[PDB]
């Protein structure tokens, strides 16, 4: 065999969630060498054996260099958490989430704005079905059925966001990390690999006193909802005005 | 309106079958991972969701015949609000909050759960100095990377009821 991915399937094993099945299971195992690959190949990680290293570590790290590259997909295009409405929800009407989008002082997961974009929406500008885009997104059935939801830093709040040192990639034990989530800074998409997309943790979003009904309704009535200048969660727990845009989506047709 | 979900089937088996009070406890908590309900989403991965056991399990058991559920989650969970064990009273307060959650979101539910005695536990758990001590302290597993306290997590809770 090979020491580095009996130590993996070990390790995953060992964390493997409950809502996991036996045939994600499978292919999170069966995929692993492609995604560590992938990894390689984007200067991510030192070498194949290196991303099994790092996964039992669980501790992820990365040269300075990679993170600056991906980070300027981000600036370009700003970044991306879809979702859906009852999340949305909740992040206004869940006290333990303190009104904020993303687990507070430890952040979102997003991917880049342009990889959304290129991934969810067919060659005619067409939005996928929502049967498409669960499965793109390893997603229980059903779970866009109501929409799906996009939440959306513009350009410029991400570009600010990175002047103030608040951009960070995911680890083992990230908050909101599961057993399905792999180094690299990218997302563990099955066995379609070409649907994996880039990964990073932004800094969550201050929804203090809004309510989710309004927000609800201004996004069925016009598309979104904006917050100008929003206040965000840093890393060590400051709330900071941001200049920028970010968007709460319901995702349609060009 | 509430409607049963499509997904995690295997969750929705695991309720359509005699469940014991003390089972329900274990999955309402989740402190032991063969008992532990979660989702891919779930706010944290390392406890159950009682949010993910209602929508999935309770109220797809409940829609099957599996009407004993409502008494004996009602018990389930005034025996952990009287535990006297913080993360048991935090599950407590996390399932009666997720039943406000689904109700936010589904606007009818199955069924709505007896609460005057669960409420009071609750109230009267937190007037415990040691209680309010062990839940203010509270960093075990995911806990320890919020600055947010267990103990104000669940006050702000109950002030939702």
């Amino acid at each position: 065999g090979n020491m580095e991915r009996d130590i993996f399937e070990k390790k995953f094993k060992e964390i493997k969630d409950k809502w996991v099945t036996d045939k994600q299971a499978d292919e999170f195992i069966e995929t692993a060498d492609k995604y560590a690959d992938k990894a390689v190949q984007m200067s991510a990680v030192a070498s194949r054996a290196e991303y099994y290293r790092m996964y039992v570590s669980r501790k992820y790290h990365y040269k300075k260099e990679f993170v600056e590259k991906l980070k300027q997909v981000y600036k370009e295009s700003g970044a991306s958490h879809v979702t859906s409405k009852k999340d949305v929800m909740l992040a206004f009407d869940d006290a333990k989430r303190k009104s904020t989008i993303g687990r507070q002082e430890n952040g979102l997961f997003v991917t880049s704005f342009a990889e959304d974009m290129a991934l969810l929406f067919t060659d005619q500008g067409k939005l996928k079905s929502a049967d498409q885009i669960e499965n793109i997104k390893g997603v229980d059935s059903g779970k866009y059925s109501d929409g799906v939801y996009q939440y959306e830093y513009d350009s410029e709040l991400t570009k600010n966001i990175d002047k103030l040192g608040y951009i960070r990639t995911a680890s083992g034990d990230t908050p909101g990390a599961n057993s399905l989530n792999i180094p690299g800074c990218q997302t563990w998409s099955g066995k379609h690999i070409e649907n994996s997309e880039s990964e990073l943790i932004f800094p969550s979003i201050s929804v203090k006193d809004l309510k989710s009904k309004a927000v609800l309704a201004e996004i069925d009535a016009k598309g979104y909802f904006e917050i100008i200048d929003p206040t965000i969660i840093a890393p060590n727990g400051d709330h900071k005005k941001v200049t920028g845009r970010f968007k709460i989506k319901k995702m349609q047709d060009r | 309106m509430y409607k049963v979900p499509k997904g995690l089937e295997h969750y929705q088996k695991m309720f359509q079958k005699e469940v014991t009070v003390n089972d329900l406890k274990k999955y309402l908590i989740g402190s032991d991972k063969e008992y532990r309900i979660t989702r891919r989403d779930s706010y944290m991965g390392d406890i159950s969701d009682p949010e993910v056991i209602l929508e999935y399990g309770v109220y797809p058991a409940f829609i099957k015949g599996y009407t004993q559920l409502k008494a004996n989650i009602e018990e389930a969970l005034l025996e952990m609000s009287n535990s006297g064990q913080a993360l048991d009273i935090y599950q407590a307060v996390q399932t009666l909050n997720a039943e406000n959650m689904l109700l936010n979101y589904y606007e009818s539910l199955p069924f709505y759960l007896n609460r005057q005695s669960i409420l009071a536990n609750i109230t009267k758990a937190l007037k415990d100095a040691h209680i309010r001590e062990a839940m203010a302290h509270y960093k075990l597993g995911e806990f320890a990377h919020y600055q947010d306290t267990m103990l104000d997590m669940v006050e702000r809770t109950i002030e939702t009821f």
